[PDB]
RNA sequence: GCUGAAAGCAUCUAAGCACGAAACUUGCCCCGAGAUGAGUUCUCCCUGACCCUUUAAGGGUCCUGAAGGAACGUUGAAGAC
RNA sequence: GAUGUCGGCUCAUCACAUCCUGGGGCUGAAGUAGGUCCCAAGGGUAUGGCUGUUCGCCAUUUAAAGUGGUACGCGAGCUGG
RNA sequence: GUGAAGAGGGAAACAACCCAGACCGCCAGCUAAGGUCCCAAAGUCAUGGUUAAGUGGGAAACGAUGUGGGAAGGCCCAGACAGCCGAGUCGGCCUGCGCGGAAGAU
């Protein structure tokens, strides 16, 4: 998991969620792209 | 001549009886406080108790607006250093749910010996029966 | 003192403080507040004969 | 919106009763109930189901399409049900049925039982195969998951438990 | 399960055939009587209550005798209280003795602890002494600082400061069982407990 | 994580359901009804005549003195008193 | 027309930007052993040689020998290098 | 300009900020700044909108299919978008209110 201010899609694959308040980035291709805002 | 002052020995006082089931609590809570203060009566009088006894039934069916029923914390100090404790309105509604409606109401009178005089008249159960038949009180729809 | 037991005497017939000395201004009374509380007080009958005045203006 | 304008056919041999919010299905496979969100109707036309939201609520028509989803899929358990099976790979993992109970043997000090809920089967055709049958797309789901949580796949080898349709990526040391 | 009440008289030793000496402390043990029964419907909890001993009859007042002939018992040297577990019963006159204990493997016994009276820091709460030499100076067993400076500006509650000692309600838990004797009253247990030699124990059945 | 629309797909979440730590609330030990919101249960003791006055939770005289308590003495593995 | 200033001794109390023990995600994570980030303040957290030393170097231990605030905590509590 | 050498009302408390300049008495009336659910005097007033964060009731560069409004564009009943057949769907611009970034000692 990265958490950071400012997260976005890396590749072609990743998708960006709103789950309980929070900004997350998930991906179906590569663990590393897993990110959080905070 | 001189203006009217109410006397504690010739006052008259009665019974009146309130159900919470679904209600608000604080727009309940200052219609409680209006009354047990006497502020509805022509013979008010600031520095004597010219107000009304009132029985509350089912409290621990009192509503709450927002995301308050898991949000709202009450705090209180011990006495001993670190001592600070919390608890939220969920845990308190499932321990003593009889609190939740008398400190709301405390906070609304006033702080002496005459508003700790005024909070006597109040009588707070939460299921939805009573023993106070012999001073037949009346129904009140708030 | 005064304003708050005229307030108590009026919500018991039906209007609010404010309601109450618009429409006795309008109806051209001069009575005043601490006359009006003596009468709150000690005579109902008027203080209702009163209101009905004030209603009537308002209306 | 799309999904809830598209009505449900109720065929023969199947119950529909409604109360309220409340709706229950019956066919030869069980019977099934459930409770309905208040910005929902329902209506029972001649043999169809059809959605719809109420006056009233800013999010009618969301509602209103996760309610037909539920219902379809209630109609579809009620007649043929649902399977799903699950596969074990390692070096001496083992599995077994006795009653409503799974014993499982997979490399620890101590041996694992499962106990089923009430509504589910359970038959192991293999040592090395489970195979799980019911009418609750929900319960049958969770079960799966709670088997499958005891060894998770790992990416060097692909030993544990794993559905039988799920692709398993592994790498190189 | 319920206890049992009894007093203490004294420690021996008990030598086993492999060469082991065993500490023990005796308890005596007479028969309990029970004199009263308290239930949901009148009280509100369930629980029975017994006495023990013996007492000269000038000295019980009528009060006391009253109690004690509405259950038709001979007057003891007090009263004690237990509280029941669901599915036991009693009834008022009957007697309970140390075959309670014929099974039981651990025990708890309570007591009252001896006194010492008016004691130091040094003696009650372990704090270290100041030098004996090197020019101290009428300070050799004080306590020391006791706070900060102006921020708080006060002592804090729970400060550990000198006073009384000893004397009070203690608890020793999970005691081995090592003998039962029902033809002498007697209860033999390993290790020590509180109190002085003839004081009153209560022992039950362990807890953890 | 399961089931699932807004967004015909996908999605742990918006409606529903399941796990998850020495931190939180209990379970272990001690104090505790001055908790003025001063609680409950068992037992014991007291069953006489009159007068005055401003007439009321009024004042006084004679006869009676219970259950219990305190004081004194011999004292304790209880204690500065 | 006075609020005694460094270091040591005795006695402590709070924060969390976490030294050890507890729960997790990624790894250029085969296992043992590591790197980095997130959650968590219940409890625990060295003895000596040199020097007035706080620090610091050295010797030998430990699961570990945390960082800061409290008149750079504490002389109507002690010492006086 | 005010305090110094100036009282009264408001800003919780608060010389220097806002309103306003105390000769004495009254159990009469109207207003200023600021206010009208209870502590505590006066609208739980009326009509049309926005917020779901207790935002209101502390803070930036930067990041995001939160959601209200406005003007123009590319594709489409000669079949558009997504998935594997039948009405919409794409991406920029200007503007209102909210969300993260946000750790301290009785």
């Amino acid at each position: 998991m990265k958490v950071r201010a400012s997260v976005k899609k890396l590749c072609r694959n990743c998708k960006i969620v709103k789950r309980d308040g929070v900004i997350r980035v998930i991906c179906s291709a590569e663990p590393k792209h897993k990110q959080r805002q905070g | 001549m001189k203006t009217f002052t109410a006397k504690p020995e010739t006052v008259k006082r009665d019974w009146y009886v309130v159900d919470a089931t679904g209600k608000t609590l604080g727009r309940l809570a200052t219609e409680l406080a209006r009354r047990l203060r006497g502020k509805h009566k022509a013979e008010y009088t600031p520095h004597v108790d010219t107000g009304d006894y009132i029985i509350v039934l089912n409290a621990d069916k009192v509503a709450v607006t927002g995301n308050k029923r898991t949000d709202k914390v009450y705090y209180h100090h011990t006495g001993h250093i670190g001592g600070i404790k919390q608890a939220t309105f969920e845990e308190m509604i499932a321990r003593r749910p009889e609190r939740v409606i008398e400190i709301a109401v405390k906070g609304m009178l006033p702080k002496g010996p005459l508003g700790r005089a005024m909070f006597r008249k109040l009588k707070v159960y939460a299921g939805n029966e009573h023993n106070h038949a012999a001073q037949q009180p009346q129904v009140l729809d708030i | 003192l005064w304003i708050a037991r005229i307030n108590a005497a009026a919500r018991q017939n039906g209007i609010s403080y404010s309601k109450f000395i618009n429409g006795l201004k309008k109806a051209s009374v001069e009575i005043d507040r601490k006359i009006l509380a003596d009468i709150a007080v000690f005579d109902k009958v008027a203080f209702t004969a009163l209101v009905e005045k004030a209603k009537a203006a308002l209306a | 919106s799309r999904v809830a304008k598209a009505p449900v056919v109720v065929p023969a041999g199947v119950d529909v009763k409604i109360n309220g919010q409340v709706i229950t299905i019956k066919g030869k496979n069980g019977e099934l109930t459930r409770t309905l969100n208040d910005a929902v109707e329902v209506k029972h036309a001649d043999n169809t189901l059809t959605f719809g939201p109420r006056d009233g609520y800013a999010d009618g028509w969301a509602q209103a399409g996760t309610a037909r989803a539920l219902l379809n899929s209630m109609v579809i358990g009620v007649t043929e049900g649902f399977t799903k099976k699950l596969q074990l790979v390692g070096v001496g993992y083992r599995a077994a049925v006795k009653g409503n109970v799974i014993n499982l043997s997979l490399g620890f000090s101590h041996p694992v039982d499962h106990q089923l809920p009430a509504g589910i089967t359970a038959e192991c055709p293999t040592q090395t195969e489970i195979v799980l049958k019911g009418a609750d797309k929900q319960v049958i789901g969770q079960v799966a998951a709670d088997l499958r949580a005891y060894r998770r796949p790992e990416p060097y080898k692909g030993k544990g438990v794993r559905y039988a349709d799920e692709v398993v990526r592994t790498k190189e040391a | 399960m319920i206890g049992l009440v009894g007093k203490k008289v004294g420690m021996t030793r008990i030598f086993t055939e492999d060469g082991v000496s065993i500490p023990v402390t005796v308890i005596e043990v007479e028969a309990n009587r029970v004199t009263q029964v308290k239930d949901l419907a009148n009280d509100g909890y369930r629980a029975i209550q017994v006495t023990t001993g013996a007492k000269k009859a000038n000295r019980v007042t009528k009060p006391e005798a009253g109690h004690f002939a509405k259950a038709g018992v001979e007057a003891g040297r007090g009263l004690w209280e237990f509280r029941l577990a669901e599915g036991e019963e009693f009834t008022v006159g009957q007697s309970i003795s140390v075959e309670l204990f014929a099974d039981v493997k651990k025990v708890d016994v309570t007591g009252t602890s001896k006194g010492k009276g008016f004691a130091g820091t040094v003696k009650r709460w372990n704090f270290r002494t100041q030098d004996a030499t090197h020019g101290n100076s009428l300070s050799h067993r004080v306590p020391g600082s006791i706070g900060q400076n102006q921020t708080p500006g006060k002592v804090f509650k729970g400060k550990k400061m000198a006073g009384q000692m000893g004397n009070e309600r203690v608890t020793v838990q999970s005691l081995d069982v090592v003998r039962v004797d029902a033809e002498r009253n007697l209860l033999l247990v390993k290790g020590a407990v509180p109190g002085a030699t003839g004081s009153d124990l209560i022992v039950k059945p362990a807890v953890k």
